[PDB]
């Protein structure tokens, strides 16, 4: 069961084409989706249209500048605080 | 013997509401079937990633 | 879009048949079947069995 | 009774949530 | 009346706030030439708006767009429907530090909808029906009182009453006839054409009053109340029972739409004063009665529809009990993407018509556009659409390519029984259904 | 009429009504300035509706 | 089945359709169908993966699970969703059809006469367009909802002489004389 | 009967019963789960002999298990996904007798 | 306690919701056949046969035996009184019309045209006034 | 009876399509605690009732808590995958919109730097021509919340409309 259950989650974290995951094939269409970072700036904002900025120089083909967030590093997962150090701090809080 | 010993007007929650499936009714044997704990209807729902 | 795959048709009742679908007069979907296949007997019936299957 | 017109065009249609090309 | 001609008044003025009226430049206290109930100037309940309400204006807001600050464009492209304003608005965003960021330009047909009285009404009188507590509204009927079914003396010859079987409405032990019963009390049905309409006038009138407020992010630092209330001090808004309250439409920030609101700002918006969070939209889906005639004979429920709106979505009367509204851009671009297809179903064809030409009808379906900005929640499911349309690929019920062999198929009625069965290649496909 | 042009006659969808439908006209004459608007139907025709008086009776 | 233009079976009488590639049609009212039923097709995913996020402790204990019984979602995606696919790809053709005739047409009409007259003869410019598109444009009909605020009619609602008030509280109030009112018969 | 096994509200709703615009198989089996469900159809068997039960007998396919190809909706219903999956359907059809 | 204070102590029985009646039920047969309502809206004739056309023919008059076979109007004194068992389907509505005789052929499916009708495939479009079903040649009881 | 039942999950959130007359005007505090921990316990009460029921069912018949017979055990054993469209799983939608928020987050930072580009081409040190008030009073508690984009005192707003400087 801990195979049946895990050989099917590692088909979800990555074995998307892509959503929200899916390191292998492409940017999904929605990485590309119309964002407005402010008007006239559109997906990088360091200067015009970063993803074609770099479509300028020889980069065209080697650097994209969308979020295929896919690619995106996970944060670690935030837990309880440790308790409170002072016991009129640290029952308080188990009051709130 | 297979029976539920007493006159079924006392056991009537059984027969008339939802309990008619989850109650085994073979001759009148109103016995509870079996019925997972909420432990385990999560244990068995959460494990399949359903 | 309920169905995903052509689930055979069957034809109208006898009475339509009769008036709209197989009578050219509304160019019924079957007026060109009706006069193509169905209009003609058997190859074996004669006069009395010219209704038969 | 074959389908003479637009024989075609059953399959060359809705290409499905276009791709990152388009 | 005007009984009680006397001793009604003391001939003494209160020592204390007592006052003579010195002369007409005498500015009384509350005085004002006309009729208002709820008399409140601009220090009670200040409009949050650029401008005061004026006749002249015709909205209290940046009719043009001001230079110094960054301006963003609608997420749809507008159209000016029948009863919208046609006047260009532009609401100032604010940043949650009270500061004022970015001015953002509203819908004219969500906030540019003119009020006229009588089509909120249809939503108010909707909501002080559905807003009460039917099931108590229960009462003993002349059945249900268990006394004697038989007179015990009958009426013969003396001078008794010509009563027996005393379970009716008139003793003081009795029960009605008719009783007022819950299922029979009549809840009434709401359109989603005239709820649109009667959530549109209002959020405009809240608009035209000026009271109407554009944040960035309703978003706490911490969970906590006091975080929410230091919040509100920051933004001066008044969620104390007296002062007039805030009505949140929560949708979270510009680029991070989302319907379920801010689990921080959930939690942080429970103070006891005049608050209420609501969802961010304005639509609700068409109503329906199961029970329609009386096939449930068990239901308590009652009468008319079995789909109320919720007590948390945008109403009339927590509109006009909370003073100012507070809008995040993020239910912004919700209202304006769930009534898109709505405004323009209801211009005129010749209208209509012209609308790919101008760049209304642009369908990131076809490709013709990149797709724009979802919901958090809806474009999570625009990407588990995506990567399952490869799931579609060798069965013949694929959504996406249905029916792809009606080309070369040839159809051929059978004389023996009145069927018509397709085939493909001289090779019989049709389903012949199961009965 | 809907320019159904000489290479072998591909019309233009909404420029020919045998029913009698067309854009509004325009205005009356430009230096005046009409006070109202009718709108139109999401449909297409005006907004003109006979209702009756107690329908319920039939009058 | 119809619900596109190769006809349905019921061609089984070979009804031709000739006289054709004859209309340059916009897909107007379609297109509007379909943003409509792409917006379907999404609220259904939506719904097909509601998971259970308990913002409360109470019934935290189901936090995993979707909120659907594996059985109906496994139903709901084969009834309502999958069904509402076919019902948005049937609109995604009807017009990536149309669509074909129309780059099949803005060819050989931009020939004949003109490149310029060309989007002109295959336009839909209403002259009072500019009434519901740009509204600070259109002059020759007063379609505002508060008509007395129209630059034609701005002289109906008065202009007061209004003053603030410092030993008011900077209150905002009007230096109009109000006019004795009527009061007897 | 002190106890009846369902009220004759549902022995009258023959809609629950029949099989009638209802689907009577809830499993839907991928490609390969159906190649593996006809390689238990025993050679000699012929679809043209399992008939249909009639009306006062409940339309239940208890789904792909010993013999399914007796049970003459789980016959007919493995028999219409392998038309979507494109399977070639090798036995003979229903053989409507004149 | 206030109700009657005992006879709300001990418990009767209780009333629930009170099932309604066919809501065609007043266009009973006796018109269904008899007559038949013609006209444009706001003037409907219940028109109806003559009234000897079937008992007594030898020796009537010979040019009243025929004034037995037009469509006569009933005057309108008894059109108000069938038609008053129609109009009562929503009363004090002053903008709903009366329930007609016969069953106007877009009212029929206004019933399956609700949406809470939309999910049920049979009994929609018409499948009562659709001609009989047709089942599997094995179809069998 | 027949009540809709096809609508109970359907809803895009969890207040909807479930009919509750109980309502009140004003909900107070714990009121609303109590409705929105309502709401989703009879949509989690609902629910896990209705798990017990198919997943004690199923195992009274023999067959595994989910419906899987001895033929879908079997294939799982092989490999061959016996459900036809594999609905995306917990650790999908789950996933699904991790990123999503993983991506607008990485968005606003990403807009949040942007916006300040524009900002800061904002010269204006005082007030532009929306200053005017010809047509009404301006309104005190907004320039208090407009006078951080500038440097000249806004304000401050004489007894007279303001003449523009
Ligand atoms: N009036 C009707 O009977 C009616 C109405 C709506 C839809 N349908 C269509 O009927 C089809 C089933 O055929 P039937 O009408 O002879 O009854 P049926 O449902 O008994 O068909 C046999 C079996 O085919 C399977 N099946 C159906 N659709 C499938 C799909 N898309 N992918 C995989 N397996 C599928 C189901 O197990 C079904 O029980 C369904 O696909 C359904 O959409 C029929």
């Amino acid at each position: 069961q801990q195979y049946m259950a895990e050989r099917r989650n590692v088909e979800e974290y990555y074995k998307w084409p892509g959503s929200s995951t899916g390191s292998a094939e492409s940017a999904s269409v929605y990485d590309h989706t119309v964002v407005e970072l402010a008007p006239g700036v559109y997906s990088g904002h360091r200067g015009t249209s970063a993803i074609e900025s770099n479509c300028v120089d020889d980069s065209n083909d080697g650097a994209h500048g969308v979020v295929q967030a896919a690619r995106l590093p996970v944060p670690p997962p935030k837990t309880r605080p440790p308790p409170p150090r002072n016991p009129l701090e640290h029952i308080k809080y188990q009051q709130r | 013997a297979r029976r539920v010993q007493c006159p079924t007007e006392w056991v009537h929650f059984r027969m008339h509401t939802k309990d008619k499936l989850k109650y085994d009714f073979q001759d009148l044997a109103f016995r509870k079937k079996f019925e997972y704990s909420y432990e385990d209807v999560v244990a068995n729902a959460k494990d399949m990633c359903s | 879009e309920e169905f995903p795959t052509f689930m055979e048709q069957e034809l109208p009742e006898r009475k339509g048949l009769e008036n709209f679908a197989t009578n050219s007069r509304k160019r019924g979907w079957l007026a060109q079947w009706y006069e193509d296949e169905s209009r003609y007997a058997h190859p074996g019936a004669g006069r009395r069995t010219a209704h038969y299957i | 009774r074959n389908r003479t017109q637009h024989v075609l065009d059953w399959m060359n249609y809705d290409g499905n949530l276009p791709t990152h090309n388009s | 009346y005007d009984s009680r001609s006397s001793g009604v008044h003391d001939v003494a003025p209160r020592d204390g706030v007592d006052f003579m009226y010195e002369g007409p430049q005498q500015v009384l206290p509350g005085a004002h030439p006309l009729p208002l109930f709820h008399p409140d100037n601009s220090v009670t309940r200040p409009p949050v708006s650029p401008y005061l309400p004026s006749p002249q204006r015709p909205h209290p807001y940046f009719t043009t767009e001001l230079p110094e600050l960054p301006h963003f464009q609608t997420t749809r492209p507008i159209v000016y429907t029948v009863g919208t304003m046609k006047q260009r608005i532009v609401a100032p965003v604010f940043d949650l530090a009270n500061n004022v960021t970015h001015t953002r330009e509203l819908d004219p047909f969500i906030f540019g909808f003119y009020p006229e009285t009588e089509e909120m009404a249809k939503n108010l009188s909707y909501w002080l029906v559905r807003c009460q507590n039917f099931s108590s509204k229960w009462d003993y009927e002349n059945r249900e009182i268990w006394r004697k079914a038989k007179k015990n003396w009958p009426n013969t010859g003396m001078g008794m009453a010509r009563v027996g079987d005393r379970k009716n409405h008139a003793h003081p032990w009795g029960a009605h006839s008719k009783p007022v019963k819950p299922w029979n009390l009549l809840m009434p049905t709401m359109d989603v054409k005239t709820w649109s309409k009667s959530n549109r006038m209002l959020v405009t009138l809240k608009m035209l009053q000026g009271k109407l407020q554009i944040v960035e992010r309703l978003t706490l630092p911490e969970p906590t109340q006091e975080a929410y209330l230091q919040l509100c001090r920051t933004m001066g808004w008044d969620v104390r029972h007296k002062g007039g309250g805030a009505l949140f439409m929560d949708g979270g920030s510009r680029l991070t739409p989302s319907s379920e609101y801010d689990r921080a700002f959930f939690f942080g918006s429970f103070f006891n004063g005049r608050n209420k969070l609501v969802r961010p939209t304005l639509l609700c889906d068409e109503p329906y009665d199961y029970n329609r005639t009386s096939s449930k004979a068990r239901t308590k429920g009652p009468k008319g529809q079995k789909n109320p709106i919720p007590i948390n979505r945008f109403n009339a009367y927590d509109a006009l009990t909370h003073d100012t509204l507070i809008i995040t851009e993020g239910a912004l671009l919700q209202l304006e993407d769930e009534m898109y297809t709505h405004k323009l179903a209801m211009l005129p064809p010749h209208i209509r018509a012209q609308l790919p030409e101008r760049g209304f009808l642009d369908s990131e379906v076809l490709g013709d556009v990149p797709p724009a900005l979802q919901t958090v929640q809806m474009e999570a499911a625009a990407r588990t659409e995506e990567a399952e349309q490869a799931m579609y690929a060798p069965y013949y019920d694929n959504p996406y390519h249905p029916w792809q062999d009606e080309g070369e198929a040839s159809y051929a009625v059978d004389a023996v029984e009145g069927t018509v069965q397709r085939y493909i290649k001289s090779r019989k496909t049709s389903w012949a259904m199961l009965s | 009429s809907a320019s159904p042009d000489a290479p072998a006659y591909y019309a233009v969808a909404g420029r020919d009504s045998a029913v009698g439908y067309a854009p509004p006209l325009g205005p009356a004459d430009p230096v005046d300035v009409i006070p109202f608007f009718v709108h139109r139907s999401s449909n297409g025709h005006l907004p003109g509706k006979v209702y009756s008086m107690n329908a319920k009776t039939l009058m | 089945s119809g619900a596109v233009g190769r006809g349905s079976f019921h061609s089984v009488v070979a009804g031709a359709n000739p006289r054709r590639i004859p209309t340059y049609y916009n897909s107007a009212y379609e297109l509007i169908q379909l943003h409509r039923a792409h917006r379907e097709v999404t609220r259904n995913f939506l719904v097909r993966d509601k998971v259970f996020d308990n913002k409360f402790p109470g019934c935290s204990l189901a936090n995993g699970l979707f909120k659907m019984v594996p059985n109906k979602r496994g139903n709901f995606h084969t009834r309502e969703l999958t069904e509402s696919i076919r019902h948005r790809t049937i609109w995604g053709q009807r017009i990536q059809q149309q669509r074909t005739i129309n780059a099949a047409i803005l060819e050989d009409a931009t020939k004949v006469l003109s490149p310029a007259q060309m989007e002109d003869r295959f336009s839909y410019r209403t002259p009072d367009a500019a009434a519901y598109f740009s509204p600070q444009e259109y002059t020759a009909a007063n379609n505002w909802p508060n008509y007395w605020q129209h630059p034609t009619e701005k002289h109906v609602v008065p202009k007061p002489r209004w003053r603030r008030e410092p030993e008011l509280g900077g209150i905002t109030r009007v230096r109009d004389a109000v006019a004795t009112p009527i009061a007897d018969y | 009967s002190t106890y009846n096994e369902k009220s004759w509200l549902e022995k009258a709703r023959w809609g629950a019963f029949t099989k009638g615009s209802r689907p009577v198989m809830r499993q839907r089996y991928s490609a390969a789960a159906l190649k593996e469900a006809l390689e238990m159809v025993p050679e000699g068997f012929e679809t043209c002999d399992v008939p249909r039960p009639p009306q006062r007998i409940r339309a239940q396919s208890e789904g792909v298990v010993g013999r399914w190809y007796t049970n003459y909706w789980t016959l007919h219903s493995v028999r219409y996904q392998c038309q979507l999956a494109g399977v070639e359907w090798q036995f003979g059809e229903r053989q409507r007798p004149r | 306690p206030k109700a009657g204070c005992e006879e709300i102590t001990r418990q009767g029985r209780r009333v629930v919701l009170k099932p309604q009646e066919y809501f065609a039920q007043h266009r009973m047969q006796v018109w269904q056949m008899r007559f038949k309502e013609m006209g444009p809206p706001f003037s409907r004739v219940w028109v109806a046969l003559g009234g000897k056309m079937r008992r007594r023919r030898i020796g009537r008059q010979i040019d009243v035996k025929d004034m037995r076979y037009y469509w006569r109007p009933i005057e309108p004194q008894y059109q108000r009184l069938y038609m008053s068992r129609l109009r009562i389907k929503d009363h004090s509505n002053k903008r709903v019309q009366p329930m007609r005789l016969r069953a106007t052929n877009n009212d029929i499916g206004q019933a399956s045209s609700l949406k809470e009708w939309e999910r049920s495939s049979d009994r929609k479009y018409g499948a009562a006034l659709a001609p009989p079903k047709k089942r599997d040649f094995e179809f069998r009881v | 009876g027949f009540t809709m039942k096809y609508k109970r999950g359907t809803g895009l959130w969890d207040e909807d399509h479930v009919n509750d007359f109980d309502a009140n005007k004003y909900l107070s505090a714990r009121s609303t605690m109590r409705w929105y921990y309502g709401m989703e316990r009879l949509q989690t009460r609902n629910n896990m009732n209705a798990r017990r029921a198919t997943q004690s069912y199923n195992n009274n018949m023999g067959l595994h808590h989910s419906g899987r017979g001895a033929f879908e055990r079997e294939l799982e054993r092989r490999g061959i995958q016996v459900d036809k469209y594999p609905l995306t799983t917990t650790t999908g939608a789950a996933r699904v919109a991790e990123m999503v928020l993983l991506r607008r987050q990485e968005l606003e930072a990403h807009a949040k730097k942007a916006m300040e580009s524009q900002r800061q081409a904002r010269r204006r040190d005082a007030p532009s021509e929306w200053y005017d008030e010809t047509e009404g009073p301006l309104n005190p508690r907004f320039l208090a919340s407009m006078q951080s984009n500038y440097t000249q005192v806004i304000t401050e707003l004489p007894s007279s409309p303001v003449t523009g400087r």
